[PDB]
DNA sequence: TCTCCAGGCACGTGTCAGATATATACATCCTGTGCA
DNA sequence: TGCACAGGATGTATATATCTGACACGTGCCTGGAGAC
């Protein structure tokens, strides 16, 4: 029985801010990213770490997309474009999804089936973090 | 136009218990309670200032009135809270 | 302008006899225009524009007041719905005195429902009536219903019943209907049950009922055809149904027959996170990447 | 005075009773954001290139 | 692997075909050229629609470069862009590319058509 | 994770190895407004930028992550009644019609609303939780607007004397409660003023608990007809 | 003591908690009847 | 005369459907607390 901390909602604001010396050699280009998430009967704002923002921008999210952030590993899933805007003006065969129910911040319990060999090969070849 | 303390004590309850409701009669008891406590403390302070032939009420006579009225561990916690509040307010520099 | 005029004349003759009438035709022929013609004909007969209680379910309350306003706008309308202050000002409105009949009155036609006949029995115990019609009285069939109990306490001395299908045959529904129609004559259910079983039952209620069937008019109503569609069981529905059979629990059987996700909802398919991280043991919120491994060297 | 107040109360009450009796599209496009990005315009008669 | 190479799966897909004449192309790219987006205005003899473009669509446009008056065909599910030819036959042209495409007519009727492919 | 208790140099070395700025900048990209700020408002040339955008692209959009959200097509294929209802509704919408569906559960129409919003069909809902004012203007928009398609209803609300002359096709999802209340259900629908052929569809699942009470319902029909 | 603006008051509107009702199949309990 | 088996009666179980019922939030306003001398 596995418990997941989940942030989810519709992206409404995606605003980064810059570092003082981007060519300083050490430290990334940006310092924080402000993300505005809206779900059903709720709305939250988050100040993202840059390491989370690498996985956010690797999924190629934008303003008007419904996302799904898993706080256990930092993995981000881009669900699809929101249906609150228009539909028939796209050319990339995307999937249109309503707003997620409930609050933005959630905790849910998930029952998983896992063999010991799966844990062995997960720890032997580590894929699933956000590191190099 | 009438005066009550209700929003302040409501906020005090939401700081420690967010999911708790309120009877209006409970506000009537607790408003009477805070007014009665203010009543005894203020006339104890005025009585003590009239004792010392002073025409001024400051923090020290109400400190002595709090020491007189409240029981000892409540007295020490109350003067701790009051001293930290008045030293925070006095740092307007 | 149709054959319900003969039925209303029959009901007026039964009212002139002195007994409470029976109408149990199924809906689809418009008994509402029949009832407003009954009210108009009695108002043309003995010159009464007075108060008229009618019990009606709340789904068709607005439809009935709409058809009253559209059909015959001579009478006055005083509905009953809303909040208790609106109920108080309607209690201010209907304050009649000296009984009988009034010409300049605002309480000519008023509405109600069963749910506030039940809950406002103290205010409605007084003010004896002259006409109460129980429109769509299919829900009266329980003998222990308090709505039937404070419907029995009215001093109206009229019990004209409107319903579609009274043939639920629970053996106390028919005695309850006969007790509501004639209160003095029908008071014992044991003598009703004690006093061939098919022909006599037709002749029990023969002078009261009138035989009208939908298949007498021009059938442009549609002539409904029953198309029964059968489906098989999917393997998720098969698994939940064999689990429910292994437990044998009826509502669970229905709610897994229609759709599997009424019992449990399918959730996100994610890999099992073999991490230890910063979790909450509960103008923005800060989140930082903090996943580590449980294995420490 | 009393008759006028009774008439006003009856008028407001009848208005409330009448209110109780008689009273009781294309989706917008997605927001397009292009800040600090170059522009290529290929119109019908001329081609443009806006740079920084 | 030799066993599993001999089992075939026939997959059915729903696609949408768009054939029309290009009117206006707007392409917005960042300074390094990584993040690409823009709008496409295509027309037939009856309708006129503005579409939104992603990265793969912009990559398919900037290859076999369309020049605002070519008749193109786009498959939505496959992401294939085919330049059928030029209908406007503009006189003023730059002297670098050939642009010697065949003369076709502007298509008429519905701009978008649903199709089933396997 | 490797830990050395009481040393800060190992933490700095581990944080430098795991989160190397050069490699992590190589596996990502700078935002566009940040690039505009450094190229224009800071005077940094393009060739002095850090190397970005070397992460290889996935095959699809689906292949970019390991998290799979509950699907909608599956929501429709694990229930046979909903699947056959979808198959019938495709040709019903192709015919250009008006249709009522009756229900018995709250969530049985709550999920059916989700199916309609997946199909982007025009629909409005009337149930027990609806306020008394809504049962006026909803019926008004039903009998006036022809562009409405689906009318989700319960039994005792939408089946008691309400004028439903603008519909002929009624579908019974699971309404097998009593023969009398079911017989009253199309009495709101099959009424005077109908202009075309009235068809009633009663979908049911076979060899199940549906057959356990449908025989009793037919027995009650025969008993209430002979009596 | 002069000035001045927003804090807390006063008055409207929606949203999860209780209450009758359907309802049929299953399980259990009570009662009648036949047998040793 | 007592006991065991079978049949009928009734409780109930859990999701409904209507359906209120008493609570928490979004706008005016004015006057009294705060700044300055």
């Amino acid at each position: 029985k596995e418990t997941k901390e989940v942030y989810e909602g519709e992206v409404t604001e995606l605003t980064p801010e810059d570092a003082e010396n981007p060519l300083g050699g050490y430290g990334k280009t940006i310092s924080h990213v402000i993300v505005g998430l809206k779900s059903a009967k709720g709305t939250k704002t988050l100040r993202l770490d840059p390491t989370i923002y690498e996985s956010i921008q690797r999924e190629k999210v934008s303003i008007g997309d419904v996302i799904y952030i898993e706080a256990n590993t930092g993995a981000v899933k881009r669900v699809g474009r929101s249906d609150a805007y228009a539909t028939e003006f796209d050319l990339e065969t995307e999937e249109y999804v309503p707003l997620p129910k409930g609050e933005v911040h959630k905790k849910k319990e998930i029952v998983q089936d896992v063999t010991l060999h799966d844990l062995d090969v997960a720890n032997a070849r580590p894929q699933g973090g956000q590191d190099v | 136009r009438k005066e009550t303390y209700s929003s302040y004590i409501y906020k005090v309850l939401k700081q420690t218990h967010p999911d708790t409701g309120i009877s209006q009669k409970s506000m009537s008891i607790l408003n009477s309670f805070v007014n009665d406590i203010f009543e005894r403390i203020a006339t104890e302070a005025s009585k003590l200032a009239a004792y010392n032939k002073k025409s001024t009420i400051s923090a020290r006579e109400i400190q002595t009135a709090v020491r007189l009225i409240l029981p000892g561990e409540l007295a020490k916690h109350a003067v701790s809270e009051g001293t930290r509040a008045v030293t925070k307010y006095s740092s307007s520099t | 302008k149709e054959y319900q005029l003969k039925g209303l004349n029959w009901l007026a003759n039964l009212y002139d006899q002195g007994i409470n009438g029976i109408l149990a035709d199924e809906m689809g022929l418009g008994k509402t225009v029949q009832s407003i013609s009954v009210l108009a004909h009695l108002a043309e007969n003995h010159n009464i524009w007075g108060p008229f209680l009618v019990v009606t379910p709340a789904s068709t309350l607005h439809n009935w007041v709409n058809e009253i306003s559209k059909f015959l706008p001579q009478f006055k309308i005083l509905p009953y719905w809303g909040n208790a202050n609106d109920r108080k000002v309607l209690r201010k409105f209907w304050d009649r005195k000296n009984l009988r009949y009034n010409k300049n009155a605002p309480f000519h036609v008023m509405v109600t429902s069963y749910q506030m006949v039940v809950t406002d029995a103290n205010y409605l115990q007084k003010m004896k009536w002259q006409y109460m019609i129980l429109d769509e009285a299919q829900a009266i069939k329980s003998s222990q219903s308090s709505r039937w109990k404070n419907l029995l306490s009215f001093h109206c001395r009229n019990r004209l019943l409107l319903t579609g299908t009274p043939i639920q045959n629970s053996m106390q529904e028919l005695w309850a209907l006969l007790h509501f129609i004639m209160p003095s004559l029908f008071d014992s259910h044991d003598e009703f049950n004690e006093w061939q079983q098919l022909r006599r039952l037709h002749m029990i209620l023969k002078p009261f009922m009138l035989r009208r069937v939908k298949k007498n008019v021009q059938s442009e109503l549609g002539d409904k055809i029953e198309i029964d569609v059968l489906c098989d069981l999917t393997q998720r529905q098969a698994k939940l149904y064999q689990v429910l059979k292994s437990q044998i629990a009826v509502m669970q059987f229905r709610k897994v027959c229609n759709h599997p996700d009424l019992f449990e909802r399918a959730d996100v398919d994610s890999p099992f996170s073999f991490t230890t991280f910063g979790k909450t043991t509960s103008k923005f919120t800060d989140l930082i990447y903090s996943s580590r491994n449980p294995i420490k060297y | 005075e009393k008759r006028l107040e009774e008439e006003k109360q009856d008028t407001i009450n009848k208005l409330l009773k009448k209110r109780a009796g008689k009273s009781r599209f294309v989706k917008p496009r997605r927001p397009y954001n292009s800040e600090g990005m170059t522009r290529i315009l290929r119109r019908y008669e001329e081609d443009l290139f806006c740079t920084f | 692997q030799a066993f599993r190479k001999s089992i075939g799966i026939k997959i059915k897909e729903e696609t949408e075909l768009i054939e029309g004449e290009v009117v206006e192309i707007q392409i917005d790219r960042s300074i390094t050229g990584g993040h690409k987006q823009g709008k496409l205005t295509i027309k037939t003899t009856d309708m006129e629609t503005i579409y939104e473009l992603g990265n793969k669509m912009i990559d398919g446009l900037t290859k076999e470069k369309v020049l605002a008056g070519d008749v193109i065909s786009i498959d939505k599910a496959s992401g294939k862009i085919t330049k059928l030819g030029r209908s406007f036959a503009r006189s003023r042209d730059y002297d670098a590319m050939g642009a010697d495409t065949r003369f076709v007519q502007c298509p008429e009727g519905e701009l978008q058509k649903r199709k089933t492919v396997v | 994770t490797i830990e050395v208790l009481g040393s800060s140099h190992v933490t700095n070395s581990i944080n430098n190895e795991l989160f190397d700025p050069l490699i992590s900048q190589a596996l990502s990209d700078i935002p566009a407004i940040t690039q505009y700020n450094m190229h224009v408002k800071k005077g940094i040339p393009v060739e002095d930028f850090p190397k970005t955008g070397l992460f290889p692209e996935p095959l699809n959009k689906n292949f970019s992550s390991n998290i799979s959200m509950p699907s909608m097509d599956r929501f429709i294929t694990e229930s046979a009644k909903l699947r056959k209802l979808d198959e019938l509704l495709v040709k019903l919408k192709s015919e250009g019609h008006r249709v009522l569906i009756y229900f018995q559960m709250t969530k049985m129409m709550d999920l059916m609303e989700e199916y309609l919003t997946y199909r982007q069909y025009n629909h409005i809902r009337l149930d027990g939780s609806s306020k008394l004012e809504d049962r006026r203007d909803l019926v008004h928009d039903w009998q006036t607007n022809p562009e409405i398609f689906v009318f989700l209803l319960s039994t005792r609300a939408g089946g008691l004397g309400i004028n439903l002359t603008a519909a002929d096709t009624v579908i019974f999802y699971d309404s097998d409660w009593n023969p009398t209340i079911d017989s009253q259900a199309m009495d709101r629908a099959h009424r005077l003023g109908q202009t075309r052929q009235v068809t009633v569809y009663r979908l049911l699942v076979r060899g199940t608990i549906e057959e356990r009470m449908r025989d009793r319902a037919k027995q009650k029909e025969q008993v209430q007809q002979v009596v």
